[PDB]
Order: C-alpha cells, then sequence, then structure tokens
RNA sequence: GAGUGGUGGCCACUAUUAUUGGGCCUAAAGCGGCCGUAGCCGGGCCCGUAAGUCCCUGGCGAAAUCCCACGGCUCAACCGUGGG
RNA sequence: CCCGGGUAGUCCUGGCUGUAAAGGAUGCGGGCUAGGUGUCGGGCGAGCUUCGAGCUCGCCCGGUGCCGUAGGGAAGCCGUUAA
C-alpha cells in the first residue's frame, strides 16, 4: 500500500528527467510537498508549480527544466546537530558545496545552509543535487 | 489489490468535484429527510436508499447540504437516520457478512466434501474478525460481544 | 526479492538479532568462540 | 488535462408518455425506474447505459 | 496558396496511408476509415514541401545525397539528380560508402534524403554517425527517430513517390534563383515516374 | 578568452564531446542555429527556433 | 615544445587527407585541438591529432598498460594471436584509449597506438575536496563513476600533494590525463586489466555529463581542455 | 586496561619492493648522504604530519581552531620552511 | 642493517558478515500453497499537548593515557606550565 | 531391454501418511519509466445487416502471448505480466 508520498513525488521527479519530460503531476499533494517544492525552486532546480483542487487530497503540477542530477528522500529521517552537517554531506553530496539537504526544524523547513547559518538541528528528510 | 485473490479491478464511481448543490436540483432538506425515512421505513438497506434516490428523483448523493443542527459536518444517510431513531444497531456491513456466513455453513452440513466452498467460509470469517475487532476499538459494539457460529 | 529489512527507525532490536543470526555461517567465527581448535590440538596452543 | 476525473453519465430530464408528467432521471440505473404519478417504466436497466422508454427534454449538466 | 490543386494530391494517391500508424505520427494523421486504413492531411504535406524547398537550397547542390531502395523509387531519385546536379544513389546501398574510406566510391555528403526509413536502414545507419541533417519521407508506419525534417507522404506508391520530387526539385530550382517562376518549370510529371 | 560549450535547443543541456549530435541553420528562416542531442534526437522532441517561432522536426 | 612545432609543420606538408575534417585541418580552416569535438564528426585520419596535439608521439606520453596472448584451436595445431592494449596523452586535458591485434608484437603495438589516437577525449578538472580548496586543476572537481563488465570504478577528490590512491592502471590512465590527486573505490574483477581500463576510462569521460551553474566553475575552478596559463 | 607503550615515529613502506620508490629513495639518499633508510623515512613521517594537520583545520570551524592554525603557521614559519607572509594553503 | 630470519595469535586485506555497504531465474540461497496473533511499517486537512527531537544555560563523568604551542635536561625520547 | 501370462495396485466408501524437476527453478503490497502487434471478458461510439445473444472498425478497463527503446546483467537474456 501507499506509505509515503514524499518518497513518491522525488523518485517520480527523478525518473521523468532522466527521459526529457518538461512536466510532471504529483498526484497525492500535502504541505510537505509543497515545503519542499518551493525550497527546490528557491535554489533554481525547478521551474513554476501549481496547486489544483479535486475532491480528493489535492494535485500538484510541476515544470522541469533539466537541472537535477539525482533527488532522493532519506529514510529513516535521522536526527541532525547543528555541527554534524559534513558527515552527512559527504554521504550524499558529491562536493564540499555541490547540492543541498533539506532539513525540518522548528523554525520549517529549509536547505541545511540556512539552518547552519541560523545555527540550529532538526531532522533530514530529502537531498537533491 | 483485493484482499485475498490478488487481482488489480478499478471499477468505481467518479464523482466530479462540486460544493454546492446544482441549480436545477429543486427539494430542500426537509424533502430530502421525509424521503429517506419514507424507504427506511419500506425496509431497504443503506446503500439501496441512495440508489433510489439518485435512479428516481434524481438526487445526487446527500452529502451536498451541510446538516441543520451540526454546521462543522456534512449530511448523510446514517445521520438522518440517527436523528430519528432508525440506524441499525449492527453495522450494515457486518450484518451482511454474517448472513452469508449462515446461510453457508447450512450448506456443508449437507455436503461435507465440499472443500472449495469451505475455503470461502473460512475467508468470510477472517472479514468478519478484521470488522469486530476495528468496531470494538471505535466503541460502535459492546466490549462483550462475541461472534459465535453456535448461535 | 524485495528492499533489504528491517529499515525502520524504531527496528533496532530485530536488526540486531538478524545479525547476530546470520554471523554463525560464518566458519572463522563460529571456530573462535567454540574453541574448536583448542579442543583438538596436540600442542595445546603451544607454539612448539 | 484529464487530472481530474469526470463522470461519462448524465442527468435527464424526461416526460412521462401516458402520464405526462416530468422527472429528472439518472442515465445508468441500477433499478428499474417508474413514474412517480403513473408508475409506468421509463428506464430499463442493463450492464452499463440504460434504455429510455421515455421522451427526453433536456440533458442536465 | 498550394503549389499543386488539391484534386492533383488527391489523383496521385498522397494522402493514402497504411493500415497501421504510430504514436509520434498522429500529428499528421487527418482521420481513419471505416475498413481500418489512416489518412493523412495533405495541407501539412504542402507545408512542410514548401520549407524543405527553402532549406535544401541553402547547401552546395553536389553536396546533397538522395537514396531509394524500392524500386518504384530508384527513378524518381535519378531524375531528381539530374535536374538538380545532387548525387543520387538507387538501388542496393553498399555498406561502408559513408565509413570506410578506403571504399572506392567513398562520399560524405552534408545532407541526406531518405525515401523510406524502413527501407533504407543502412543509409540511415550510416548517415546518423557522421553528424549530418536527415531529411526523410514518413508513412503513416514509421517513426520519426533521427529524423530532422519530416515530410508527411505515401512513400510506397509510384504516381505518389514521382509527384513528390517533381514538386522538390522544382522549389529547390525557384529557391536558388535558376528560374524566375514556378510556371518556367516546363519538365512533364510523367518524366519522372517509371512506365510499366 | 575561453571558448564556449553548445547548448541543446531543446533541452538545454551541454553536448559531449563525442556523442551523435547535430546542428543545423533554421530551415524556415536561415537565421539561427539549431542543435540537437543525442537523446533529444532519439526520442523525436519537439524544437522551435527563437527566431522565427517555426518549430518542428 | 619546439621540436613537435617542427614535426607537425613536416607531417602538415606531405599528407594527403582522405576525408571532410581532414581537408578542414589540412586547409587552415581548423586550427585548435577543442575545434574537432561536441559536433558529432567522424574521425578516421591519425594524422589530424599529430597536426592538432603533436606531443602525444614523445616517448613520454604513451604506456603500454598490457600485452597478452591468444589461442586459436583448428586440426593442425594452436594459432597465437596477440593483443596488446595501450594508451596516449598530453598529460593536459586529453586523452584516448586502444586495443590492438596482430601476429607478431611490433605490429599489434603499431595497430594499438594508432587507434588510440582516434579514441581521443577530452575531461573536465578543477578541486573538489571537503578539505583543500584551492580552486586549482589538479584532481576531478566531483565524484564521478564509470563501469565495465563486472568493474565498477568511482573517483573521489583528493587534497593537493596526496598522491593517487587507485590501482596501478588507474594511476598511468590518470597520469596520462593530467591528474595528480584522487581517492578511488571499486568493486568487481579489477585483475581483469581491459575492463579496468574501460571503467576508469568511461568515469573520466562523465565529468561531461554533470549539469553545472556558472557558480560552480568559479568555485571549483574547473578547467576544461588545456589549463592555458 | 593496559599500561602506555612507547611507539616507533616514523612509518615504513607499505610494500618493500616497488621500483619506482627505490630509485627515488636512492636518490634522495645518495644525495643528502644519510646513513639509512629509516632515517630518511623518519623526516617523510615528519612532513605527513603537517600535512594531516593542515587537512583537518582546513575543513573545521569554532574558537579553538583559529588558535591552532595559528598555532601552527607559528611554528611553520620559525622554522624557516615558509616565507613570513604565507597562509595556510 | 646492530640487526635480520622461523612458528603460533589478533586486526587489515575482505563489500568473505555488508547501518554506511552484499546476495537468492540459469553459479550457495524464496518455505509446495494460503489464512492470521505479537512485532515492524502505515493516506489528506484543522485544533491542543510537549514524551521523542532541536537550541541556550547550571551540577557531574579522578589522575595517568591522547593532540597543540611554549619552557628544562646538548636536541630527542622524558618531564613541567597552559589550551583542547 | 523384446514376446506370451500374471499377484499387489490402479476404481468406490471412512481414516492415516504430508512427500515431487510440488519449476515461472523468479515471496507478497504500492508509485513511476518509448512504442508496435495478436487474443479472451465487460462497457462506449460509428457503419453494415438475412434483424440474429449477428458482422466489421475505433477507444477505455481487466486478463493472456510475441517483437522491441532507455536502463540492467558475467553472459544466456529480462525489458509497464521487469531480472
Ligand atoms: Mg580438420
Ligand atoms: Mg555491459
Ligand atoms: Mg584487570
Ligand atoms: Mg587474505
Ligand atoms: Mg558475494
Ligand atoms: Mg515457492
Ligand atoms: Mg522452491
Ligand atoms: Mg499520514
Ligand atoms: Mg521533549
Ligand atoms: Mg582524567
Ligand atoms: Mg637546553
Ligand atoms: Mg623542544
Ligand atoms: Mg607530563
Ligand atoms: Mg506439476
Ligand atoms: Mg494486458
Ligand atoms: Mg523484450
Ligand atoms: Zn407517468
Ligand atoms: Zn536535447
Ligand atoms: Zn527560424
Ligand atoms: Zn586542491
Amino acid at each position: 500500500t501507499l506509505l509515503d508520498p514524499l518518497a513518491n513525488a522525488l523518485s517520480h521527479i527523478t525518473n521523468s528527467e532522466r527521459v526529457g519530460k518538461r512536466e510532471v503531476y504529483i498526484k497525492p499533494a500535502s504541505k510537505l510537498i509543497g515545503e519542499v517544492l518551493r525550497v527546490m525552486q528557491k535554489y533554481g532546480y525547478i521551474g513554476e508549480f501549481e496547486f489544483i483542487d479535486d475532491g480528493r487530497a489535492g494535485v500538484y503540477r510541476v515544470q522541469l527544466l533539466g537541472k537535477i542530477n539525482k533527488a532522493g528522500a532519506i529514510k529513516p529521517r535521522f536526527p541532525v546537530k547543528a555541527r554534524d552537517y559534513e558527515r552527512w554531506e559527504k554521504r550524499f553530496l558529491p562536493a564540499f558545496e555541490f547540492g543541498i539537504l533539506i532539513v525540518s526544524t522548528s523554525q520549517g523547513v529549509m536547505s541545511h545552509k540556512e539552518a547552519r547559518e541560523k545555527g540550529i538541528g532538526g531532522r533530514l528528510i530529502a537531498y537533491v543535487y | 489489490a483485493r484482499m485475498h485473490a490478488r487481482k488489480r479491478g478499478k471499477s468505481g464511481s467518479k464523482r466530479p468535484p462540486r460544493t454546492a448543490p446544482p441549480i436545477w436540483l429543486e427539494y430542500t432538506v426537509e424533502d430530502i429527510e421525509n424521503l429517506v425515512v419514507k424507504l427506511r421505513k419500506e425496509g431497504y438497506s443503506t446503500a439501496m436508499i441512495g440508489t433510489i434516490l439518485r435512479d428516481q428523483y434524481g438526487i445526487p448523493t446527500v452529502k451536498l447540504f451541510r446538516d441543520p443542527d451540526n454546521p462543522n459536518r456534512k449530511l448523510t444517510i446514517t445521520r438522518i437516520l440517527e436523528k430519528h431513531g432508525l440506524a441499525p444497531e449492527i453495522p450494515e456491513d457486518l450484518m451482511f457478512l454474517i448472513k452469508r456466513a449462515v446461510n453457508l455453513r447450512k450448506h456443508l452440513e449437507q455436503h461435507p466434501k465440499d472443500l472449495h466452498s469451505m475455503r470461502g467460509l473460512q475467508l468470510i470469517e477472517s472479514k468478519i474478525r478484521r470488522l469486530v475487532k476495528y468496531y470494538k476499538r471505535k466503541g460502535k459494539l459492546p466490549k462483550d460481544w462475541r461472534y459465535d457460529p453456535e448461535q | 526479492p524485495g528492499k533489504k529489512a528491517p529499515n525502520g527507525e524504531f527496528a533496532g532490536r530485530k536488526l540486531k538479532l538478524k545479525r547476530k543470526k546470520f554471523r554463525w555461517s560464518d566458519i572463522r567465527y563460529k571456530r573462535r568462540v567454540l574453541r574448536l581448535k583448542e579442543k583438538s590440538d596436540p600442542l595445546e596452543g603451544a607454539p612448539q | 488535462r484529464n487530472v481530474i476525473p469526470m463522470p461519462r453519465s448524465r442527468f435527464l430530464r424526461v416526460k412521462c408518455i401516458d402520464c405526462g408528467n416530468e422527472q429528472i432521471v439518472f442515465s445508468h440505473p441500477a433499478t428499474r425506474v417508474r413514474c412517480n404519478v403513473c408508475g409506468a417504466t421509463l428506464v430499463e436497466p442493463t450492464g452499463g447505459k440504460g434504455i429510455i422508454r421515455a421522451k427526453i427534454l433536456e440533458v442536465l449538466e | 496558396e498550394y503549389l499543386v490543386p488539391l484534386d492533383q494530391y488527391l489523383a496521385a494517391g498522397v494522402h493514402i496511408g497504411t493500415q497501421q500508424k504510430t504514436k509520434d505520427m498522429k500529428k499528421f494523421i487527418y482521420r481513419v476509415r471505416q475498413d481500418g486504413l489512416y489518412v493523412l492531411d495533405v495541407r501539412k504535406t504542402d507545408e512542410r514541401l514548401k520549407v524543405a524547398g527553402k532549406f535544401l537550397a541553402r547547401f552546395d547542390p553536389q553536396s546533397i545525397l538522395a537514396v531509394s531502395v524500392r524500386l518504384y523509387g530508384q527513378k524518381p531519385v535519378k531524375k531528381f539528380g539530374e535536374v538538380t546536379g545532387a548525387r543520387a544513389i538507387p538501388g542496393r546501398f553498399l555498406p561502408g560508402t559513408m565509413t570506410n574510406p578506403a571504399v572506392k566510391n567513398f562520399f560524405e555528403p552534408d545532407v541526406i534524403i531518405i525515401t523510406d526509413p524502413r527501407a533504407d536502414h543502412q543509409a540511415m545507419k550510416e548517415a546518423i554517425e557522421i553528424g549530418i541533417p536527415i531529411v526523410a519521407l514518413v508513412d503513416t508506419e514509421n517513426l520519426l527517430s533521427y529524423v530532422d525534417l519530416a515530410i508527411p507522404t505515401n512513400n510506397k506508391g509510384r504516381k505518389a513517390l514521382a509527384l513528390i520530387y517533381w514538386i522538390l526539385a522544382r522549389e529547390i530550382l525557384y529557391n536558388r534563383g535558376e528560374i524566375s517562376s514556378r510556371e518556367e518549370f516546363k519538365i512533364p510529371v510523367e518524366e519522372f515516374e517509371m512506365k510499366i | 578568452l575561453k571558448f564556449e560549450i553548445p547548448v541543446c535547443t531543446s533541452c538545454g543541456r551541454e553536448i559531449t564531446p563525442r556523442e551523435h549530435a547535430t546542428h543545423f541553420v533554421c530551415p524556415n528562416c536561415g537565421e539561427a542555429i539549431i542543435w540537437r542531442c543525442e537523446t533529444c534526437r532519439l526520442l523525436a522532441k519537439p524544437y522551435k527556433c527563437p527566431k522565427c517561432g517555426w518549430e518542428g522536426p | 615544445s619546439q621540436e613537435w612545432k617542427e614535426y607537425a609543420k613536416r607531417v602538415l606538408d606531405e599528407w594527403q587527407p582522405k576525408t571532410k575534417l581532414g581537408m578542414l585541418v589540412k586547409e587552415g580552416q581548423i586550427t585548435d585541438i577543442h575545434e574537432i569535438f561536441r559536433k558529432g564528426y567522424q574521425i578516421k585520419e591519425p594524422e589530424i591529432i599529430d597536426v592538432l596535439l603533436p606531443e602525444v608521439n614523445a616517448r613520454e606520453n604513451q604506456e603500454i598498460l598490457d600485452i597478452a596472448l591468444t589461442v586459436r584451436m583448428t586440426d593442425s595445431g594452436r594459432r597465437v594471436r596477440f593483443r596488446v592494449l595501450a594508451a596516449v596523452g598530453n598529460r593536459d586535458g586529453y586523452v584516448g584509449l586502444g586495443i590492438g591485434h596482430g601476429r607478431e608484437v611490433g605490429i599489434a603495438i603499431r595497430k594499438a597506438i594508432n587507434y588510440a589516437k582516434l579514441n581521443i577525449i577530452e575531461i573536465k578538472r578543477g578541486c573538489g575536496s571537503w578539505e583543500c580548496r584551492c580552486r586549482r586543476p589538479h584532481s576531478v572537481p566531483f565524484t564521478v563513476e564509470g563501469k565495465e563488465g563486472s568493474v565498477r570504478v568511482k573517483l573521489i577528490p583528493g587534497p593537493r600533494g596526496l598522491g593517487l590512491v587507485i590501482g596501478d592502471v588507474g594511476k598511468k590512465i590518470l597520469r596520462l590525463a593530467g591528474i595528480q590527486d584522487v581517492w578511488s573505490q571499486t568493486l568487481g574483477e579489477t585483475r581483469t586489466t581491459v575492463n579496468f581500463a574501460k571503467a576508469v576510462f568511461n568515469a573520466l569521460y562523465n565529468t561531461n555529463k554533470v549539469v553545472v551553474t556558472p557558480e560552480m566553475i568559479e568555485r571549483y575552478g574547473i578547467v576544461v581542455g588545456r589549463a592555458m596559463p | 586496561g593496559d599500561p602506555k607503550r612507547q611507539r616507533k615515529k616514523y612509518e615504513t613502506p607499505p610494500h618493500p619492493w616497488i621500483k619506482e620508490r627505490l630509485d627515488r629513495e636512492r636518490v634522495l639518499m645518495d644525495k643528502y648522504e644519510l646513513k639509512n633508510k629509516k632515517e630518511l623515512w623518519k623526516h617523510e613521517t615528519q612532513l605527513k604530519n603537517f600535512r594531516r594537520r593542515a587537512r583537518r583545520l582546513l575543513a573545521a570551524r569554532g574558537k579553538q581552531a583559529e588558535i591552532e592554525r595559528e598555532q601552527l603557521l607559528a611554528r611553520l614559519k620559525r622554522l624557516g620552511l615558509l616565507p613570513e607572509d604565507a597562509v595556510l594553503d
């Protein structure tokens, strides 16, 4: 059965970008997926996106630009402290500032660079590069 | 997929997204409640009442009208019946499954060698136990209520 | 075969049990812990 | 596009041949549809779309 | 309006497709007849012919190559090469013609015209490896893989191929300035088609 | 100064040194240069001219 | 460098080109090595590389990776054939790998060297290590992967002065390409030299498949082709 | 547990017979007139330690890191291995 | 090189114990098939709580042992003063 | 091994035994990733018709086969019925 809407969205995106699709539809929407999409758009990985209302949980429509090498979810959502971002970067990313880790903190969802600037930790939920 | 047969049927209803009742619908809420009570007194099941309303009176699902008493929730057939004391004591699907199991058991008394039909009985009783556990958790059944075929 | 299991966040006990269970299939580990060589060695662990 | 599911059935306004009454019915009934006044049959159920024996006036939205 | 009257197109049988179809060809399909046979849209054919006529006129005349394995297309490509000065290879395509410098007739063009991607698979395969633009005539059955400019038409009939190549030759001549008007081209269409 | 790496017209990605890409002037206008990468050619992705707006393989 | 200038001049005049690209090079319309890549040309004449990259003929810019002899069985005995795997490069930004066969060793070596030139590629270099951020093209700019047969190779950026932490075949191939420091991880059968070399070659080639932004070019000091001081 | 045991201050090669390494070390030994290989190895280890301290401090941050960074630079240029205006790189 | 060899043990080699990070058509390896209890994993929105989780700050986790700079034995090994 | 005979067994009723190359040598649930072409069940549209629960063509859903793109693999090969 369905267990993780967020993982399906990122796997769908990375599958679609490899065959040059220009847009995708994320089927079960949620606030968390919206936040992740906002963060991804801020750094220029995706184009514009919009929310479409059906009688069910709603759909997301996303424009792709062919600027993503890989995107995935992190399970389990490990907790991370404010000064331990380096080893996770080595575990998931290819260079010392290549891509972003997405962190859920008590102040919202943000990339690990902003969180390190604010000096706070949280839970890792995804990576994009 | 299906619970036991693992097939992947997709047939079902495709309800369009709408909030307010359509303009061409002319009945009011009170007329709908009267119709529901009348049909229930005719002896129909909850699922059948909605079918009759849709087919003959041109009323799509009654879940288009706000509940006049409680503004926070929409109106459903079971709530309408509860407001007048005609609600079933046992949830309808559990009652239907139990009724199916009783009829099958008296068949297997005359046909002890029908092993392929017996597996159907086992699956039916598994469904019954799942449902009774769920209903006990939510408080729709007394905690001492038990399903015994020997009854 | 599906994804390797268990992967859940609160599944430490089962994961540890699985790893302990399948470590006995390793002959080097089994001989060391049960001390099988010492039981049959005519030199009784001496080098000479 | 077709992301939002849309039904293929319709609600119809029909007129009874005998009584002259007008009703609104469903195009895919699962029961026999009869006039609310005279009781005559209006639509016969089938595997899919029903068979209409009355006069069609309008196809509602 | 049109290069030739639509009656001439229909008489030549350009619009007639086959019993099969492809997803990427549906942008050109007009409708499907009651016998299960698909029909092409003629206006798209005319527009693409005009565009292709403009496109081919910018190349050096002798660096254009046209090929045809099918019997009905051998005469039209030969006549087309004779009129426009482009090289034409009818019949069997010798493997290694464009990839093996030791062959006696080694030749590297700048643009190639494919009569049928299915039949001329060897020529297309060799043209892919040298990175030149590809112009092809496509029917309802073909795919558009590795095709840079597509001309929707029936590519199996005799009169159809004759008419298509006649039109294309006239368009090239007009665009490159060797004739001052369309009507000046005094060569009958029947001279492009194989007899008997 | 350095040299600029060509970019596919359809997908916008860079062209690798030894792939089966192609480039040609715009058939309709003849003023712009269209580049097609190997993947776009294989999958028959449509392209659109930046000057005249004419589109499609 | 003076010797190779006159060598290229000497080769250019007495050469009769047979292909379109050879004609372009002979007429002087193409003058730099980087102009023959990324546009789908076919490369079939070795003299092109000799004119454009003369220093690949230096004895110090060539490497004989391996030599083997294989047997075909016939009713009149065993027929022996030689397989030679070789590689060339300019130690700056270009590298090629090749295989040649022959009845005797010298013929196989000549053919292998010849085929290496035709398979020439250019790569990207930089510095992307966490513990060395110097913007100088001494390593791979980011982690890359390649594979061939059963062999999988992963290349990881390293600090300056570390050395080449990889097997000897990888050492030679990376040295011919102009890389000084790297970390690596492998899976599969590395004792199969041909697959190991091809996997390293593919890993180097894949540096062109990673999407990048103008900021990353400045941050990692990415260089394509020659360093150009 | 176990009490302290004093450890060697140099590291031996991973493989005793590599032709290129032997040639390079022979050149160094002949030029600077050392007695035995271990002496040479000692100096090599020193170099490595310096590098290993520089690699660790580049990727660090905080208050102690700055102190150790300036201490490393001061010690290195006190020995005469660096000019007065050198930086960590 | 005042050392250099032999035998036995542990780690590495080894992604041959695999959380990071392995396998199960034909090479070792998917129960003959299914139902289901504990366990593990679990759809969308709103309100509350603050156990997990994150940040700040008090009291602790002896000395010796480890890392760094300076100082004393000729330098060093060793020892002392400070910072971790 | 081939030929002429032949007991148990093979068949029915009530129990026990629980084994096969019991093999798709491929555990089960969910999301996504080019196409082409047969056939079985239901539904929808159009055209014929001897008016048949009939015939032909197109589309949707679910089963059951073959060829094949990206990708995968030591290869044989698998490839929306995924390995
Ligand atoms: Mg013989
Ligand atoms: Mg392979
Ligand atoms: Mg003790
Ligand atoms: Mg060993
Ligand atoms: Mg293994
Ligand atoms: Mg099984
Ligand atoms: Mg089995
Ligand atoms: Mg949930
Ligand atoms: Mg708490
Ligand atoms: Mg202490
Ligand atoms: Mg002193
Ligand atoms: Mg001192
Ligand atoms: Mg002390
Ligand atoms: Mg069987
Ligand atoms: Mg199917
Ligand atoms: Mg296949
Ligand atoms: Zn009536
Ligand atoms: Zn592209
Ligand atoms: Zn244009
Ligand atoms: Zn560096």
